[PDB]
């Protein structure tokens, strides 16, 4: 039915008007101030007056970084771009790092375009076209206008059309009955398919049948749809348009990613810096989040440094876990968090704390209730010793095998014995290291 | 304006703050401080504007948030548009598809640009009739066409070989038409405004346009800016303008780069293109390959070498791709053909100054004790370090709804972000819970 | 149609056919000479293998 | 008038047959230097030896490479100089020893010319010669065809074959247009029509060339030069429009490939064989290989079996360093920086360091190629401070010392500019040793 | 005939030039001294003539400065035309675009090569006159003419595509043009009377036409339809291994039906010393193969480090390749050996020298290295072209002496001034004071 991957039990950061974090809310307990400090962070996103800013949020292993970083997403909404992101993704074969940190980079960010639309749709009833007597010295043979009618079920129109348009539903290869969509903008001509009520006239059809389309004849509407620079950038770089037999092999080939110059973007944010001016559009930030950023090489850090200076850089949120570590392509460079000093100068620092015992008792509980399951309290304060003496993730894992002995014994809740049969079969870290160390080969 | 309003590092830096004497003023066009070196900045600045001399390098330098970044920016602000500017980072270089070497010769080719100036003599005018005689007699019987303009009207005789051409996009008349004069090109720029109420739908081609004025023919200079890396792009692939924006450039050869040259030598010698002397700006220079750095020692002296300016904050340390320290973290030999500004760590007067300024720009109202702390962090701290908190402190003031940020909200803000020294000594106490080089980590809490 | 024609009109060449024209044709002449005979392109050498 | 740290070396400066001058082509000192290159500028003019290779070593800042610009321009713009850096070798496209290899081609050029005789001006008429067949016949038998030629100053008559109304009709010319006809190869060209028509129609689309100066018939020559990389990657391109290989071209992209023996000794064939009809004239070049200390042990190796080819070319080498371990091997220690297996193979040519009354002149004679003019006083800082921070250095401070001045509006340079542009701009001693005493990591 | 050909440090010597009994002679053929060499090396020349023997390798060891290279140079020049003979350094190996081992077998493929005879009658003869008939857009057209030599004199009807092959290449009566019926090519011998005479013998006559082809073009012509292509291109990789078991198999069968016959060739590897493990690894299996070529070498390393590996084998290669190899070491030069050679190199580059001169330059020649001393008889003439007389005098030779440095000389000189050069470690003094 529903599946829950270590996540989906958080609805956010659930944070009152007045900033104030509760005890509980929203699938999260504790952590009130790594709470309050991002929702500022979600109110300085909605500013969108600030561009570049970064925050930082560092804490130990398991301490809800990362769940975090998934609340102020839910918290920002459908509507504002989150571009998920790991340190190791960043490498690729195609092109250097540095051209997909600057991609993801204007990923990030997203604007929203409104366009109007006028169709004329329906089955054609009757089309004839009409021949000018005059040579006029200009062409031999031609015509002057095509008039072809329109049936919707709401009414009937005719319509007078140039012979380019016509030229093009002779292209379709259309006849009488068959429903048509004629757009003015673009002036293209689709074929839907033939009327339904003519099904019956042959036995056997190659052709498909649709429905005559409601509404009377001619249709106002516009397209609000929001679209991202990059995907601008992508659909600058490679053309859509032209029947050429280049153009052909040129879809064949697979997409293979480039450096995109930094003219065409300049471009990309003038004619977008113009319909924002003229109200057409309107451009919205975005948040871009990296995961293990101690992963990265020095050279995509030191690229981090310029591209945070740029107006449409984007908010981006790090968050690590590792203490004081050499820097990945470093060779003596000692720096706290795997990041460069000159980084995290640029950066926010927000630390995540542990969580006591009696508030991971409460984590297996909620993890339990949207688990669905039935725990005992007896088992609980097992479970609850169990995951505070190994480790907080362990038992959150527990939870998920116990409830298939439980069907086995047949009994709706959860026993201690049941636990405690599953601790045998399952073992975690600790445990695998002693009987590790002891053995002949490699345990 | 153009460019979009999403504020950055630094927006408030507009130019530099010399006057025709050179001198610095305090606080002038956005900058604060930093005399010395905004003057040094100026001589170079007066040296790209009379641009009689080429093929000089000069460093800037100085500790991490002294202010080199806004300087050489401050440079391309007041350089102003049409002059040509390039700035880069040393790690972008380095690159899967181009060499090193091919990718920095490509970033010394666009700084230094080219202005072409071309004339076109052109007959543009609305048609009127178009008469061509078939089987009356025969053979291209001399037809004759009626263009109108505004202010005049004249008929033109056509001849056989323009009676073929006419033929080509055709022409009912009743049209506005462009005809080149040298090589008999016929252009259509669109049909009139009687023509608008003929069809309700027509095609993506048609359009209105007014009818041209004056004179039938007329003589008319056109001028275009285009750097010597675009000319060479285009003159590499049979398509080179596709090839600028897909960004592949395919590592042009440098057999055609001395062609190129000769080329733009004989335009010089023609007058028919003058050259602009640009700037080339790399920033974070302390990471480069020892290659690169040869290769702009000898790359710098040529004909046109634009001027370069660079920006290391690094000490005395060891060059990526030898094993020895040379001091600076480049080469003395990069360093011996150079000129070397030095920039100064701010005094508390400035900072307040640049705070201020910066609120101005984020357009927040402070209370005056607000500055009193923020500027008191602000020394401890770095000066880009308080500037966030001058952000974070107005969305919680703005919770509190009222007006300017007070100053316990900036302690709030100051409690819930920690500071870079802070991190350190909580990372520090909790060593144990984080994971370590060696890779231990305590998961368990019990003990 | 006013806005059909507001929209579709403004298309600007980002740099010009003009300028393509401009900086390819050479200003040399043709001067025909023997080295027809020293290029034999990579699709001739087809027909005499 | 762009002038980069150059431009005030002119030649060598050598004389005839004799020792080099004192001072000449913007050279002061170091004779035995510009001497010594001055004997490989005879060899390099002697056009015999192959493969033999020099190299100028030295401390820097000793005018290595302004004597290789020097020879450079000794030799004249139409002996052919690739300038080239050692770092230029390594390329993603394609292996260095290939690109070592096509530079070591770029550098000997060919020479082609030829005379041909022409017949060029406008037709007065056309008309044909009617004669009998050899086999008797109803039909016309035409034995000649009479074109006539008008030019500026001249106006001629001609007898063609009647084999010449093929390309007569190919080039569709009539009456009244310059045609451009070859004396021997034959056949016709169209240049364009002629200019006194141009009034007879309001718009045409036909250009009007004037009638062609001088005599109707001419003899002329034309001498083309091109290196033969440039001709083999003229043989290894394809050429087409619409050709399907070139279809490939096209929706691809080009990339250097390794060129094959068999076709670099094939288009040797060629060339020797219009080298030994006289029209080809092989003149070989010299290579410039700028710090060659960076090059790896296996470029350094090819080096060794590629100049003992015959074709190749004069290279000449610069390497300041002294000894020093060789890229790609820890362990060895060579001078320069060159194995010594490859120092074997060549001639090294010292440099010295230059003196202070010979840094003066320097400084003196940049003034002239600068246009700025310095005072005596003023000059003898600029001597002491060129000899105790650098000679670059006081080069350098030349132009932020009249960009001062021009502040100041003094058309000449003063001590107190000289002083506020020494305070403005550091050079490297004065930086490093501020770096010792911050902590702030700058 | 003619190559390209410049003065080189190779060009004198051409052929092994050894006696019928292979015992070397004193001086010959531009070589001189190394007497146990050139006997080695003419053991494998007749060895290589023979042909019956295939997958052996022999190394030619030595100091710098010895003439294994020249030897093997000369055993090239002594192999003779229509033996194929590859020489590739230890560094082209290494390729971006192909695999080292695809490259090492592309280099095994291109010394055997293969001899293909056939058979095309050949027509030359005087043409008479010239007879066509053609229609304006009339389409088909018929040509005729007539063909004249000494003791035939014919006429012959035109075909349809002689006709196009005719009006390409102009075909006068004067002009005497010899056509091959099964090619169709016009050949041109020239002009006759407005200057050859006309040909003797019949006017049809059939000659052999042999065409030899290499084993490597084989192999890349059967990969692909545009592999033609990466012939001359020089653009091709990872050639299918089941492209050439067929090739080889059909090579074999070439050879049982006598159709074709192969011509064993040499493949010559210079500066082996640094070659990567993986390259030896398969040469060792690969000299076993049915058509392996006869594999010289040449290393002038002592014992050092393999790349590839951190341990130091013997030569410089692995023991394996050192066991199916033959060592053929060499020696160093006499003094008066010394002299001889730059005798005769004086004599390739006609430069005529004093006896003083030559005392002297054989005397620094010995100090220093041999390549230098023949570095020097190059300059010489171009300094003494200046006194306007052609000798080399000692005088000459000492300004030459002094002018370019001997690498010991110059030891010396950047050990003194070290201040002023750049050390490894960085540091430089730049400033006089
Ligand atoms: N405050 C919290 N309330 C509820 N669940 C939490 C909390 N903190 C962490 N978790 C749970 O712990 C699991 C793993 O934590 P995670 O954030 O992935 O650790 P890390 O940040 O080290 O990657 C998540 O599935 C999350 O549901
Ligand atoms: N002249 C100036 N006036 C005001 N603020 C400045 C000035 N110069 C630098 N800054 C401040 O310094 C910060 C950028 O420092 P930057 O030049 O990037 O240091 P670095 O280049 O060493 O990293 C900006 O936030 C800006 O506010
Ligand atoms: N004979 C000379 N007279 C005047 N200036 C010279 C002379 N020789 C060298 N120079 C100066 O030295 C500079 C070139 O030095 P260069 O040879 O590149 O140093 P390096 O030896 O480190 O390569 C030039 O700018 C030139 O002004
Ligand atoms: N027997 C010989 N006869 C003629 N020249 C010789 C002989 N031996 C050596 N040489 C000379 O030695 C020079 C090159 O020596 P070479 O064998 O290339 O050194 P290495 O063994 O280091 O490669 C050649 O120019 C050649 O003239
Ligand atoms: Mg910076
Ligand atoms: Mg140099
Ligand atoms: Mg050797």
């Amino acid at each position: 039915v529903t599946r829950t991957a270590a996540h989906t039990h958080i609805k956010g950061l659930g944070l009152d008007e007045s900033g104030v974090a509760k005890r509980v809310e929203g699938g999260f307990v504790g952590q009130i101030e790594a709470r309050e400090a991002c929702g500022v962070i979600v109110d300085l996103i909605k500013a969108k007056k600030m561009s570049g800013r970064a925050i930082l949020l560092a804490g130990g292993p398991s301490t809800g970084k990362t769940a975090l970083a998934l609340a102020i997403s839910q918290e920002l909404g459908p509507k504002v771009p989150f571009c998920p992101l790991v340190g190791s993704e960043l490498y690729s074969v195609e092109v250097k790092k540095t051209e997909t940190l600057m991609e993801n980079f204007r990923r990030a960010i997203g604007l929203r375009i409104k366009e109007t639309k006028e169709v004329y749709e329906g089955e054609v009833t009757e089309l004839t076209p009409e021949d000018a007597e005059n040579p006029l010295g200009g062409y031999g043979k031609t015509i002057s206008h095509v008039i072809v009618g329109l049936k919707s079920a709401k009414g009937t129109k005719t319509l007078r059309l140039d012979p380019t348009i016509y030229e093009s539903i002779q292209r379709e290869k259309v006849s009488i009955g068959d429903v048509i969509y004629i757009e003015a903008n673009t002036g293209a001509v689709k074929r839907v398919g033939r009327s339904d009520a003519y099904a019956t006239e042959f036995d056997l059809e190659t052709e498909e049948y649709v429905p005559l389309p409601k509404g009377e004849v001619h249709k106002k509407k516009e397209i609000v749809q929001d679209v991202t620079l990059h995907d601008l950038d992508v659909a600058n770089a490679r053309p859509q348009g032209g029947q050429d037999v280049i153009s052909m092999m040129g879809q064949l080939l697979k997409p293979k990613k480039t450096e995109i110059t930094e003219k065409l973007r300049q471009e990309v944010n003038k004619v977008v810096a113009k319909y924002i001016d003229q109200g057409v559009a309107e451009l919205i930030p975005g948040v871009l989040f990296i995961d293990e950023v101690n992963m990265l090489d020095i050279e995509i850090f030191t690229y981090l440094n310029k591209a945070l200076e740029s107006n449409i850089a984007p908010v981006v949120v790090l968050a690590s876990n590792r203490g004081m570590t050499t820097v990945r392509g470093t060779e003596d460079v000692i720096s706290p968090h795997g990041v460069p000093p000159d980084l995290i100068d640029r950066l926010l620092i927000v630390r995540t704390l542990p969580y006591d015992k009696d508030e991971i008792r409460t984590i297996i509980e909620r993890r339990a209730t949207v688990e669905r399951l039935q725990v005992e309290s007896s088992a609980l304060d097992l479970l609850a010793t169990m995951g505070t003496e190994t480790s907080l993730r362990y038992a959150l894992q527990l939870l998920a095998p116990c409830g298939i002995l439980a069907q086995t014994s047949n009994r709706k809740e959860i026993v201690v014995n049941d636990v405690n049969e599953a601790k045998l079969l399952f073992l975690d870290a600790k445990r695998s290291t002693k009987i590790l160390e002891t053995s002949a080969n490699y345990l | 304006l153009k460019s979009l309003s999403l504020i950055a590092a630094h927006s408030h830096i507009t130019g530099l703050g010399l006057d025709e004497n050179l001198q610095p003023r305090p606080t002038s066009e956005g900058m604060v401080g930093q005399l010395q070196a905004r003057r040094a900045a100026g001589v170079i600045l007066k040296m790209v504007q009379n641009g009689t001399i080429a093929g000089r390098a000069v460093l800037v330098a100085g500790p991490p948030s002294t202010g080199k970044t806004a300087l050489a920016m401050g440079v391309s602000q007041s350089l102003g548009k049409d002059v040509p500017f390039t700035a880069i980072a040393g790690s972008e270089i380095f690159s899967l598809e181009l060499s090193k070497t091919e990718a920095l010769t490509q970033a010394f080719r666009k700084s230094i640009g080219i202005k072409i100036k071309e004339e076109t003599e052109l007959i543009e005018g609305e048609v009127v009739e178009i008469q061509i005689d078939r089987s009356i007699t025969g053979g291209h019987k001399q037809g004759k066409l009626t263009i109108k303009t505004t202010d005049m009207e004249t008929i033109y005789e056509l001849g056989n070989k323009m009676i073929d051409g006419l033929t080509k996009e055709k022409v009912l008349a009743g049209d506005v038409i462009s005809i080149d004069k040298a090589s008999g090109k016929i252009t259509k720029l669109g049909r009139s405004f009687a023509r608008s109420r003929d069809y309700d739908a027509m095609g993506a081609d048609t359009r209105f346009v007014q009818c041209p004025e004056g004179e039938l023919q007329k003589r008319k200079t056109v001028v275009h800016t285009v750097s010597l890396h675009e000319i060479d792009v285009i003159n590499s692939r049979t398509q080179g303008f596709l090839a600028l924006f897909t960004g592949d450039t395919g590592e042009i050869r440098s057999e055609v780069r001395d062609q190129i040259n000769t080329k733009v030598a004989e335009w010089k010698e023609e007058g028919k293109a003058e050259i602009v002397p640009g700037v080339l700006f790399i920033d974070e220079v302390h990471m480069l390959d020892i290659e690169c750095f040869s290769f702009i020692n000898r790359a710098l002296e040529d004909e046109f070498a634009p001027i370069v300016m660079m920006a290391t904050n690094r000490g005395v340390s060891k060059t990526r791709g030898t094993n020895y320290k040379s001091p600076h973290g480049l080469p003395l030999d990069l360093l011996d053909r150079s000129i070397i500004i030095t920039t100064k760590s701010y005094n508390e007067q400035e900072i307040k100054t640049i705070l201020s300024i910066r609120a101005q720009e984020e357009e927040v109202e402070l209370s005056s004790d607000a500055l009193d702390l923020l500027t008191k962090t602000g020394v401890e701290t770095s000066l880009r370090y308080s500037s966030n908190l001058i952000s974070v402190a107005q969305q919680i003031a703005m919770k509190r709804k009222n007006n300017t940020v007070e100053v316990e909200d900036v302690k709030r803000a100051y409690l819930l972000f920690l500071d870079s020294a802070r991190s350190v000594k909580y990372v520090q106490e909790n060593e144990s819970q984080y994971i370590d080089d060696q890779g231990n980590v305590q998961i368990s809490i019990a003990k | 149609v006013n806005k059909l024609r507001c929209d579709r009109r403004p298309i600007f060449g980002k740099n010009l056919i003009d300028l393509l024209t401009k900086d390819r044709r050479v200003k040399y002449d043709k001067s025909s000479i023997i080295d027809n005979e020293l290029i034999k392109p990579l699709q001739t050498r087809v027909l005499d293998n």
